[PDB]
């Protein structure tokens, strides 16, 4: 199992060739914007849910306020076997005639 | 283990367990083990304790049925499943000799490649493979190979016929529970004595004797004895009206049956259902029982009713090994000791999947189908057997 | 919901155990209208059920099954139809 990974392919096709020098639409892609709007990067900033878990939902503005909010961020089968029926019982305890012979 | 069957040579061969893993002592400790848990637990009154244990046996119960499947007969359950006496076998009966004898074969018979094709799809093929190297000693390729792809080719071959069986065990291998084993579970499987007692049977079945097994069980020939002692109320509160309203049927609850009337069940009846402690031992010993011809299968549903108890190196001892004696066709006891509700759930439905069936419907089958009936299916479920030849309707 | 309630082993037993309770509890709650020969009403939850099986290791799934018998009776478990398919499925979960 001699693992040389020769394989036969050690080329290209000149049809794959000019397939490449042609479509060039797949390589190529469009552009990721930032913000367009000053709203828009508030969202940005504050829209993550640990932001969102973190501050108010009526915006305060004093640290005194933020504080005042704040503050209040903090940081077997025995239940199942109740149901089962009362044990039961066990079925256990846990507690010739001599003959007449003819007188002589 | 013997194979003795008509126009069939003895196949017998060894099954050491002594070099495997679960060894043929750690099954039979392991049974005792169970027993004592069993009896230590039966005075527990927290439920989350008690049901803990229950669930806790059962578990080890379902292990212990399998190893004896997967560790003890190994690659001979064959020789238990009914053999194929279709002409299928006879292509390698000798074509697996002439090459198995040159491979290292010391004794090469001939059955061995015939009791096994039967459910040729249901041999696996690593049974194949220790059937291979038992049967083929020495070089190690031809060995297996030759058998694996024989057996192979041979896949799926036909479809097996209808032939009763009644295992023989000894004084220790009576107590393991045979029957629930993952390859006997739809055959029907009974439990006699010895030999002489299967043909003696039929000596009797010959000569217009045990009429059961001429005729069948009449279902309205039926005698119960519930409840002997005022103990167990949810056992008649259960079955009162449904041990009542049976068509011809006639028993005993509440008080404790006289010796009269119980000699009368098993001599003029044809069933006897016992719902109580034990086997009744205190209303009908099996002296009484000798005293008597038998013509009533007994069903008797209480702890230990089917246990032959090995009070040391002695063989076994109890009320069925009296009642075979007296003609009994079949013998339907628990092995161990069982709580009152799971034992009454297996009792209810064998007896309407019996008496439910309807005119020629054999016990054996409805036996294994209730065995599904009990919550713990291996600690309650797996507890009756059967002793004696085959019993159904009419 | 099942791939959230990772295998922590925190407890988490007991946590899918009640939920597996619960599960029956609601399906076996109205019996059918039509009769008891038919299978109990809102019994293809059962079929839900079954993504949080493997959750439970095997003493838990034995523990459930005989909490399952509590409400299944012998004549139903024996029982093979289509109206019967998600008990069918429910049951080889738990096994």
């Amino acid at each position: 199992k001699r693992k040389l990974i020769v394989d036969s392919v050690k080329e290209l096709d000149s049809k794959t060739i000019r397939a490449q020098l042609s479509d060039y639409s797949d390589i190529v892609t469009t552009l990721d914007l930032a913000p367009p709007t000053k709203k828009l990067m508030m969202w940005k900033e504050t829209g993550g849910v640990e932001k969102l878990f973190s501050l108010p939902a009526q915006p305060l503005w004093n640290n005194r306020l933020l504080k005042l909010f704040t503050r209040c961020l903090t940081p077997n089968l025995d239940e199942f076997l109740k149901e089962f029926e009362n044990p039961e019982v066990p079925r256990e305890d846990q507690q010739e005639e001599p003959s007449r012979l003819q007188e002589s | 283990l013997t194979r003795l069957e008509k126009d069939s040579p003895p196949v017998s061969v060894q099954i050491p367990t002594g070099q495997n893993k679960l060894h043929l002592r750690s099954v039979l400790n392991e049974f005792d083990a169970i027993q004592k848990a069993q009896k230590e637990n039966s005075s527990c009154t927290d439920k989350r304790e008690w049901w803990t244990g229950r669930l806790a046996l059962d578990h080890r119960m379902e292990v212990l049925i399998a190893s004896l499947e997967k560790s003890v007969l190994g690659c001979w359950k064959g020789l238990l499943l009914p053999s194929s006496e279709e002409p299928g076998p006879a292509q390698e009966a000798s074509r697996l000799q002439e090459l198995l004898q040159d491979c290292g074969w010391k004794y090469p018979d001939r059955t061995l490649l015939k009791i096994m094709l039967s459910g040729a799809g249901a041999l696996t093929p690593q049974d194949i493979q220790a059937l291979a190297y038992g049967l083929c000693p020495t070089q190690p390729e031809r060995a297996q190979e030759l058998l694996n792809e024989a057996v192979g080719r041979l896949q799926g071959l036909t479809v097996p016929s209808n032939s009763h069986l009644v295992l023989v065990l000894d004084k220790d291998l009576q107590k393991l529970p045979w029957e629930s084993m993952p390859s006997l579970q739809a055959l029907p499987v009974t439990r006699l004595p010895s030999f002489r007692f299967l043909l003696s049977y039929s000596i009797i079945k010959e000569y217009g004797a045990s009429p059961v097994l001429s005729q069948g069980v009449d279902p309205r020939s039926t005698f119960y004895v519930l409840n002997p002692h005022n103990n167990l109320s949810s056992t008649e509160e259960q079955f009162r009206a449904n041990f009542s309203s049976e068509a011809g049927w006639r028993g005993v609850v509440g008080e404790v049956p006289r010796p009269e009337q119980v000699q009368e069940a098993l001599t003029k009846h044809d069933l006897y259902i016992y719902a109580g402690h034990g086997a009744g031992a205190r209303f009908l010993d099996g002296q009484a029982v000798l005293r008597l011809s038998c013509r009533a299968v007994a069903l008797l549903f209480g702890s230990s009713s089917a246990a032959l108890a090995v009070h040391g190196n002695l063989e076994g001892a109890g009320i069925v090994l009296k009642y075979i004696m007296a003609g009994c066709p079949l013998f339907l006891g628990n092995l161990w000791d069982v709580t009152d509700r799971d034992i009454d759930r297996y009792t209810e439905a064998l007896l309407q999947g019996w008496l439910g069936a309807g005119p020629g419907a054999p016990l054996l089958y409805y036996v294994n189908q209730a065995r599904q009936a009990p919550r713990l299916k291996y600690l309650i479920g797996a507890a009756p057997i059967a002793y004696g030849l085959p019993v159904s309707l009419r | 919901f099942a791939l959230t309630f990772g295998l922590d082993q925190l407890k988490t037993r007991e946590a899918i155990a009640m939920l597996h309770k619960d599960g029956i509890e609601f399906a076996f709650k109205e019996p059918n209208p039509q009769g008891e020969s038919h299978p109990p009403l809102n019994l293809a939850f059962l079929d839900i059920l079954s993504e949080f099986s493997s959750k439970l290791l095997r003493q838990d799934k034995r523990t459930v099954y005989v909490y399952l018998e509590k409400f299944m009776t012998f004549q139903m478990s024996l029982r093979r139809e289509d109206v019967w398919l998600p008990l069918m499925s429910y049951r080889n979960s738990l096994l």
